[PDB]
RNA sequence: GAGGCAGUAACAAUAUAUGUAUAGAUAUAGACUAGGGUUUUCAAUUUAUUGAAGUGAAUCGGUGUUAUAUAAAAACAAAAAAGAUUAAUAAUUCUUUAUUAAAUUAUUAUAAGGUAACUUGAUAAUGACAGUAUAUUUCAAUAAAUUUAAGAUAAAUGAAUUAAAUUUUUAACUAUGGAUUGUCAUGAUAAGAAAUAGUUAAUUAUAUAUACUUGAUAAAAAUAAAAUAAUUUUAACCGUACCUAUACCGCAUCAGGUGUCUUUGUAUCAUAACAAAUAUUUUAAAUUAAAGUAAGUAAGGGAAUUCGGCAAAUUAGAUCUGUAACUUUGGGAUAAAGAUUGGCUCUAGCAUGCUAGAACUUUUACUAUGUAAGGAAUCUGACUGUUUAUU
RNA sequence: AAGAUAAGCAAGUUUAUUGGAAGACCAUAAUCAUUCUGACGUGCAAAUCGAUGAUUUAAGAUGUGUAUAGUGGCGAAAG
């Protein structure tokens, strides 16, 4: 059970990848997105029903 | 207008004492290191001092 | 009578310094002013790498490799008289093989 | 009655135990050598400990008494006898002072750990 | 200078007792002291936390005791390794 | 539902013959958060009632990361400031000059130069981390000079008082060199000093460099590339009025309680006190009671009063002499006990605003405010510390 | 108090400076509650007001976030 202090970072996050998933089972949590200036992935889909009305 | 409280008492006071009058021995109130450090003195001297040896050597 | 005119939180921490300055038309402000930085440091020698621009790592990916970076290898890391003694140590080291 | 001072500071411990490192040295089936990196000081313990470097992986180890930074040490079943060095337990003749004992093989280590008793 | 046979010990006053205040002369003696470096031969190794010591020129950290530079059933044990 | 006591206890009560003014009086003042929710502004009718109007964000907060299996509006993080407008919003509206990120355009270096430290389009760096003392006087502020303006005095005064602006070398590293040299303090050097030639920088007081205390050595994670010019019905969602105590909590327009910051002038250690600035405020009598709540003074005696000097009084700042028994040798000690102190005109030192001495003069000098009564013994606890919110 | 420098006398030892350690000494703002057994006592107030006192770089004071629940918790200890 032996392990070196370089392979020990590895492990946190690991571990740290596991708690980010289990959050989203929990009932009655607000939900966690991006951050609206680097998410590019919101700002074609809102645009799209932006235009939509122009037509 | 506005009012400013005026100076002209202190200017004449502050004049006396560039003659040396109110410094007596009776209007004093602190030790004799409140009013002249006495740390600050030893650093004037030693700076005045540690300049005019090199130019003698110069 | 004048007042000196303070917009924000009134905490002294870390991020929020300020400065009083004039205005031409006679206003007084508390300015806000940017983050202290420091020097960069040798990772072995641990002097301070000069002619590396100090600032905030957000304003620093936007300078010129010029001002990140020493015509040199291990530029961005060490100080330039470590790498003198590490060219000579892994010179000799090859040598000491071929004998034994 | 209440309950007493003593039974309430044991299920105060399970509630927040008290963390350490417990550091272990690794296994080798040959000589290597390392080289000591650094000396740090951890928040509960009082001895200083020791970070070694067996085949470039870093490794955090109790420092012994003359220990400077860049010295080589050895690590095996069958390495020479000196100070700083990691043997069997055969080797050494009887009259010297060891500092971290196995229970049973390839195991980290289990008697010896504070600072100053050997 | 100014004190008789007290010596560094003179900081505590007059509390905590007479034969207390031997026993700190003993150790903050060799805590305060400077001492040679092994490795460049110069004399300014301190110390800064409990059981390291390190130098203010050659810059490399030694392990030792608490309070010495060197211990006495730390060098009893080097004699016999060198036989 | 309504009596007696009873219109009794207890509380509130500034001046002017003409006024949107002239005076008096009390209270330091102003911004962010927690709490309150239209109290904001205006109109009409008398701290009320009704009716309209009012909160504008790519760069100000939240929305993001985590504190070793649900945690931050003060920890970390892409980017702005002036100058004016409204009855009420303004880093948000308008004018002027800027900055960040993403999508489409036009253009292109793939390396030169210096012995060296390094200079120019030519990547792989960090977020990130105790406390105390001393030395720098950056800014800023004072002080001086000058130029425009203001207000008062029966008179007089080398030209007073107030406001605005314009000005007042060091540390590393490299090349020669071959043995000395620095700081307020501790020092630095054959693992190369002084002296020369040169290359980088100088972190703006919440800074820089040193030193000192420790069985205390002083957090995590998301997070990165670069040359020049141009374009845009490109940059989403929520809060932006007002109050800091007569717009909070104590059943109230309650002498109580409540996180942070800023604030002008005289003030020879400071403190205390006074003045600026800003906000509020209208009308009974009086040389006369007794007994109360506060503040003063006292001939002669000086603790005889009392369970007990309970209450009050005396001493006190600063300079110079002088200092005992005892002792855990550090202390006791600022022991105790004496002497001096103003105003004006000069002389003498160098560090140039601090200190000694001398002459003349008076209903004699820390004392408006602030400021230790002292000594000799006994019992008990070693000392710094803590405790029955309300005997 | 350590540390450091000079000038004397002759292995040392007197005198004068520099330096700034300690659960050392004293005050303002802030905090607490010894005495008058003062004021008030159908009170300003279901614990307040005035004078006098004690306190100072630490075993301190304080905002926010997470953890501890009634035969149970927290406690430099008074039920
Ligand atoms: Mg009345
Ligand atoms: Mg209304
Ligand atoms: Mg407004
Ligand atoms: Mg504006
Ligand atoms: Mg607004
Ligand atoms: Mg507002
Ligand atoms: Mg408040
Ligand atoms: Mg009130
Ligand atoms: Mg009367
Ligand atoms: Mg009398
Ligand atoms: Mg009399
Ligand atoms: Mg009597
Ligand atoms: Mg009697
Ligand atoms: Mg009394
Ligand atoms: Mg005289
Ligand atoms: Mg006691
Ligand atoms: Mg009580
Ligand atoms: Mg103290
Ligand atoms: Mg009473
Ligand atoms: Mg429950
Ligand atoms: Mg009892
Ligand atoms: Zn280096
Ligand atoms: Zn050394």
């Amino acid at each position: 059970a032996i392990f070196s202090l370089e392979k020990q970072k590895v492990m946190k996050q690991e571990r740290l990848q596991k708690a980010k998933i289990l959050r989203e089972k929990i009932k009655g949590l607000k939900e966690k997105k991006k951050q609206y200036y680097l998410d590019l992935a919101r700002q074609k889909a809102d645009k799209l029903e932006a235009d939509k009305l122009l037509n | 207008l506005d009012k400013y409280n005026s100076k002209g008492r202190s200017r004449i006071y502050k004049e006396a004492v560039a003659k040396g009058r109110h410094m007596g021995l009776g209007k004093r109130l602190g030790t004799a290191n409140a009013r002249l450090n006495k740390k600050t003195l030893w650093i004037k001297k030693i700076r005045v001092m540690r300049k005019e040896l090199k130019d003698m050597k110069a | 009578h004048k007042i000196i005119i303070h917009k924000g939180r009134t905490y002294k921490t870390r991020s929020n310094v300020r400065k009083v300055v004039k205005t031409p038309s006679g206003k007084l402000v508390a300015r806000r002013q940017k983050k202290h930085a420091k020097f960069h440091r040798c990772h072995e020698c641990n002097t301070k790498l000069l002619s590396i621009a100090r600032m905030r790592p957000a304003e620093f990916s936007r300078q010129k490799v010029s001002a990140r970076k020493v015509n040199r290898p291990l530029g961005s890391t060490t100080c330039g008289k470590c790498v003198k003694e590490k060219i000579i140590e892994a010179f000799l080291n090859d040598e000491e093989r071929i004998v034994r | 009655g209440k309950v007493t001072r003593k039974i309430r500071e044991e299920t105060k411990k399970l509630r927040n135990p008290r963390k350490l490192s417990s550091p272990k040295y690794p296994n080798f089936p040959e000589t290597t050598q390392g080289t000591v990196v650094d000396l740090v000081h951890e928040r509960g313990r009082g001895v200083p400990l020791a970070h070694v470097k067996f085949n470039d992986e870093i490794y955090s180890l109790i420092a012994t008494e003359g220990l400077y930074t860049g010295q080589t040490i050895f690590i095996g079943d069958n390495a020479p006898i000196s100070i700083g060095n990691i043997t069997k337990l055969k080797n050494v003749p009887g009259g010297m002072a060891v500092h971290s004992i196995e229970y049973d093989y390839e195991d980290g280590g289990c008697v010896g750990m504070t600072g100053g008793a050997y | 200078n100014g004190t008789k046979k007290v010596g560094i010990s003179g900081r505590f006053g007059a509390r905590y007792g007479s034969t207390l205040r031997k026993r700190m002369k003993k150790v903050l003696e060799t805590q305060k002291k400077t001492y040679e470096c092994r490795a460049c031969g110069k004399t300014s190794v301190k110390r800064d936390v409990v059981g390291i010591w390190t130098c203010r020129s050659c810059k490399i950290k030694f392990a030792g005791g608490a309070y010495a530079y060197v211990t006495p059933a730390g060098t009893t044990f080097n004699n016999m390794l060198k036989q």
